[PDB]
C-alpha cells in the first residue's frame, strides 16, 4: 500500500506523525531510490541494493512534513527540535528516509496554520517515540498552575508554510521505512 | 492571573463609531496573535478579526469595510475601531488570544476576556429606580426598575450575603426599557435583628442606588 | 458558511454526536474545532486539530473529520455538559468560521412544580405614583409555563411581561410583572398570578388590604 502513503492528500504533523503497517506487501524499493523526485533517500544499515533481501518480523512507513532544512535531522544520532522533541531516530536504525519538497502541496497563501511541530519539552523523546500531549511547558522556573502565564506556553508551534518561503523553509514530506526483528534492527537474510 | 479586561462598550447612536479596548496582564501579550470575536444575545458566535503579534490583519466579510483592529504592545493593548455602526452590530464583543505563540494564531484558544456589550439605536441610557420587596422562611428583595441597556449587577451587603441569592433575569417592557428583581430567603426568625440591603450597579448610568429592605 | 444542527439532547450516559456541514474553502483543506459554551460565558476550546484534546478535556469528548464533514462525539452524557457547542474552522479566504452552534440539552431530569412568590406594590414605589406586581416561578422543570393574572376573578392582560430560563438550581426559573396605576391598585380587591405547569395550577394573591 504505497499509495496511501505516498501520494496522500494530507500528511500528518511531526509531533503527531503517521505510521502504517507494511509488513506485507509487494515492494519494488528500487524503483523509488530511481525517481529523482524524491530530493533525498537515505539508507541506514543496508544498502539501496539489497533492501529487498533483508528479513525482519515487522516493517512501517512512517511520515510528516518538516521544513527543509530540518530533513538532516531525520538520520540516527542527530540533535535539534525536531529529533529531540518530535521524531526519534535510533542509532542502530535499519531502513530508509525518503523526502521531497511539496510547495505546492502544503503551502498556503497568508499561511498554513495545519501543520504543527513541539516546541519545548522536558526531555528528548525514546527512538520512535510519540508524543501528542499538550500540557502547559514550564519554562522558567515558577509553576504554570494550570494556567499559562509569563513563562508558560502551549507546547505546539505552527509552520505557516506561504508560498514565497526560502526553500529551507518549504514543506518537505517524508517517509521513514524502518525494519524490525523482534523490536532489533533487521538485517539481511 | 492572566487577565484580559474589555471595555469601551455602551449605546451608540447608529451611524456614528465606537472604539473597544482590551487590556491584558498576566502574559507576554506581544507574543501572541489576538481574535475579537461577537454574540448577538440568543445567537451564534461570529468571529469578527484578528491581528497577528505584529502586522497581520484579517476581517470577516460582514465588517471588513467599517471595522479596523489595533494592537499597542507597549501597552498590552488590543483594540477594535468601529464604523458605520449598524443595528445588526448589536452584540457582545469578546476578545481572545490564539491558541499558541507566534504563528499559531488559529484556533483561539480558551482564554477570552469578560465580553463587553455595544448597543446601536437612538435610545438614551436611563438609571434604574430601585424599590425593596418587602418580607419557614420568607422572601425578600429588590425591584430594579425601568433601565436601558443591559446590564446591573445585584448584590446584598456589598457582598456578604450569598445564601437563598436568586438574581432573575430582566423582562423588556414595551417602552423598551428593561426591569429585573432579585430576591433573598432568608429564615423568618431573623428579621428582627438582621439587615438586608441590596447593591444595584448600572454602569452604562454609572449610578449606584443601595436599599435597605425593612419587615411592614 | 458552516451548519451545525441546531438542537441536540441525550439520556445521562449516552452518546450524543453533533455534526458539522462545510465546503473546499474551510472544512475541506483546514483542521475543524470544537467549542463549549455555557449560558452567554466565553467557550472554551476542546477539539483541535480535528480530534486533539486540550489537557483537561475528557477522552470521553471525540472529535472526526472526513472530507467536508466533522463531527462530535460526547460519550458517557453528564448534566454537566448541558451547553452549546460550536465547530470552527479556518476559511482559505483567510477568514475564521464558526458554524451556527447545537444547543444539547440533557433531558434526564425529574419533574418539579414551581414555587410561586408574589409581591405587592412597595409603598415607596406607590409614593413614586407608578405600581408593579411581582410573580417570581422557580425550581421547576420541565421549562415550559403558562402565568395568568386576575383583577378581582377576572383576568387581565394589559400590563403584563415575563421570561423563562435555567439557572444555579438545573431547575427552571421566570419572572412575570403586572403593570398598575396607583389607583388601579387601591381599587381593585385583589390581584393574583396563576402558575400552570403540568396540568397542576398554583396560585398567589395580594390585596390593598394587607
Amino acid at each position: 500500500p504505497f499509495g496511501e502513503v505516498f501520494n496522500a492528500t494530507r500528511f500528518a504533523s511531526v509531533y503527531a506523525w503517521n505510521r502504517k503497517r507494511i509488513s506485507n506487501c509487494v515492494a519494488d524499493y528500487s524503483v523509488l531510490y530511481n525517481s529523482a523526485s524524491f530530493s533525498t533517500f537515505k539508507c541506514y544499515g543496508v544498502s539501496p541494493t539489497k533492501l529487498n533481501d533483508l528479513c525482519f518480523t515487522n516493517v512501517y512507513a512512517d511520515s510528516f512534513v518538516i521544513r527543509g532544512d530540518e530533513v538532516r535531522q531525520i538520520a540516527p544520532g542527530q540533535t535539534g527540535k525536531i529529533a529531540d522533541y518530535n521524531y526519534k531516530l535510533p542509532d542502530d536504525f535499519t531502513g530508509c528516509v525518503i523526502a521531497w519538497n511539496s510547495n505546492n502541496l502544503d503551502s498556503k497563501v497568508g499561511g498554513n496554520y495545519n501543520y504543527l511541530y513541539r516546541l519545548f519539552r522536558k526531555s528528548n523523546l525514546k527512538p520512535f517515540e510519540r508524543d501528542i500531549s499538550t500540557e502547559i511547558y514550564q519554562a522558567g522556573s515558577t509553576p504554570c498552575n494550570g494556567v499559562e502565564g509569563f513563562n508558560c506556553y502551549f507546547p505546539l508551534q505552527s509552520y505557516g508554510f506561504q508560498p514565497t518561503n526560502g526553500v529551507g523553509y518549504q514543506p518537505y514530506r517524508v517517509v521513514v521505512l524502518s525494519f524490525e526483528l523482534l523490536h532489533a534492527p533487521a538485517t539481511v537474510c | 492571573q492572566v487577565q484580559l479586561v474589555e471595555s469601551g462598550g455602551g449605546v451608540v447612536q447608529p451611524g456614528r463609531s465606537l472604539r473597544l479596548s482590551c487590556a491584558a496582564s498576566g502574559f507576554t501579550f506581544s507574543s501572541y496573535a489576538m481574535h475579537w470575536v461577537r454574540q448577538a444575545p440568543g445567537k451564534g458566535l461570529e468571529w469578527v478579526a484578528l491581528i497577528s503579534y505584529d502586522g497581520s490583519n484579517k476581517y470577516a466579510d460582514s465588517v471588513k469595510g467599517r471595522f479596523t483592529i489595533s494592537r499597542d504592545n507597549s501597552k498590552n493593548t488590543l483594540y477594535l475601531q468601529m464604523n458605520s455602526l449598524r443595528a445588526e452590530d448589536t452584540a457582545v464583543y469578546y476578545c481572545a488570544r490564539g491558541l499558541g505563540l507566534r504563528f499559531l494564531e488559529w484556533p483561539i484558544s480558551s482564554y477570552w476576556g469578560q465580553g463587553t456589550l455595544v448597543t446601536v439605536s437612538s435610545a438614551s441610557t436611563k438609571g434604574p429606580s430601585v424599590f425593596p420587596l418587602a418580607p419557614g422562611t420568607a422572601a425578600l428583595g429588590c425591584l430594579v426598575k425601568d433601565y436601558f441597556p443591559e446590564p446591573v449587577t445585584v448584590s446584598w451587603n456589598s457582598g456578604a450575603l450569598t445564601s437563598g441569592v436568586h438574581t432573575f433575569p430582566a423582562v423588556l417592557q414595551s417602552s423598551g426599557l428593561y426591569s429585573l428583581s432579585s430576591v433573598v430567603t432568608v429564615p423568618s426568625s431573623s428579621l428582627g435583628t438582621q439587615t438586608y440591603i441590596c447593591n444595584v450597579n448600572h454602569k452604562p448610568s454609572n449610578t449606584k442606588v443601595d436599599k435597605r429592605v425593612e419587615p411592614k | 458558511v458552516l451548519t451545525q444542527p441546531p438542537s441536540a439532547s441525550g439520556t445521562p450516559g449516552q452518546r450524543v454526536t453533533i455534526s458539522c456541514s462545510g465546503s473546499s474553502s474551510n472544512i475541506g483543506s483546514n483542521t475543524v474545532n470544537w467549542y463549549q459554551q455555557l449560558p452567554g460565558t466565553a467557550p472554551k476550546l476542546l477539539i483541535f486539530s480535528n480530534n486533539q484534546r486540550p489537557s483537561g478535556v475528557p477522552d470521553r469528548f471525540s472529535g472526526s473529520k472526513s472530507g467536508t464533514s466533522a463531527s462530535l462525539a460526547i460519550s458517557g452524557l453528564q448534566s454537566e455538559d448541558e451547553a452549546d457547542y460550536y465547530c470552527a474552522a479556518w476559511d482559505d479566504s483567510l477568514k475564521g468560521v464558526f458554524g451556527g452552534g447545537t444547543k444539547l440539552t440533557v433531558l434526564g431530569q425529574p419533574k418539579a412544580a414551581p414555587s410561586v412568590t408574589l409581591f405587592p406594590p412597595s409603598s415607596e414605589e406607590l409614593q413614586a405614583n407608578k405600581a408593579t406586581l411581582v410573580c417570581l416561578i422557580s425550581d421547576f422543570y420541565p421549562g415550559a409555563v403558562t402565568v395568568a393574572w386576575k383583577a378581582d376573578s377576572s383576568p387581565v392582560k394589559a400590563g403584563v411581561e415575563t421570561t423563562t430560563p435555567s439557572k444555579q438550581s438545573n431547575k427552571y426559573a421566570a419572572s412575570s410583572y403586572l403593570s398598575l396605576t396607583p389607583e388601579q391598585w387601591k381599587s381593585h380587591r385583589s390581584y393574583s398570578c396563576q402558575v400552570t405547569h403540568e396540568g397542576s395550577t398554583v396560585e398567589k394573591t395580594v390585596a390593598p388590604t394587607e
